[PDB]
């Protein structure tokens, strides 16, 4: 339900 | 049951509308294991926000390590069911060209050997 941030 | 199956068309459109207000510089991306793919592991989450300056090369790298894959385990990202995007392409451009009608950008991951096997 929550998003995950995909940072580098 | 895929992401599209657990949530109606209206719910997903609204979901995109809201999250875009919250993160105007992120792309909402649905990333799932390809249904015919058994060798690569599953991710723990389905819904991702990617910064819209990221290119495909960088997104693959992020998914690689988040999947904890070894030196030579190749995986391919198929976008919107039908496309294999050049690695240099920014994801902001991939969103504008390949986003779903519901407003999500959908991707599945699989080895080349898995996609090969299924085409043969």
């Amino acid at each position: 339900d929550s998003y995950e941030v995909l940072d580098l | 049951k895929t992401f599209k199956q657990r949530r109606t068309f209206e719910q997903r459109v609204e979901d995109v509308r809201l999250i875009r207000e919250q993160h105007p510089t992120k792309i909402p991306v649905i990333i799932e294991r390809y249904k015919g793919e058994k060798q690569l592991p599953v991710l723990d989450k389905t819904k991702f926000l990617v910064p819209d300056h990221v290119n495909m090369s960088e997104l693959i790298k992020i998914i690689r390590r988040r999947l904890q894959l070894n030196a030579n385990q190749a995986f391919f990202l198929l976008v919107n069911g039908h496309s294999m995007v050049s690695v240099s392409t920014p994801i902001s451009e991939v969103y504008e060209s390949e986003k779903d009608e519901d407003g999500f950008l959908y991707m599945v991951y699989a080895s080349q050997e898995t996609f090969g096997m299924k085409l043969s």
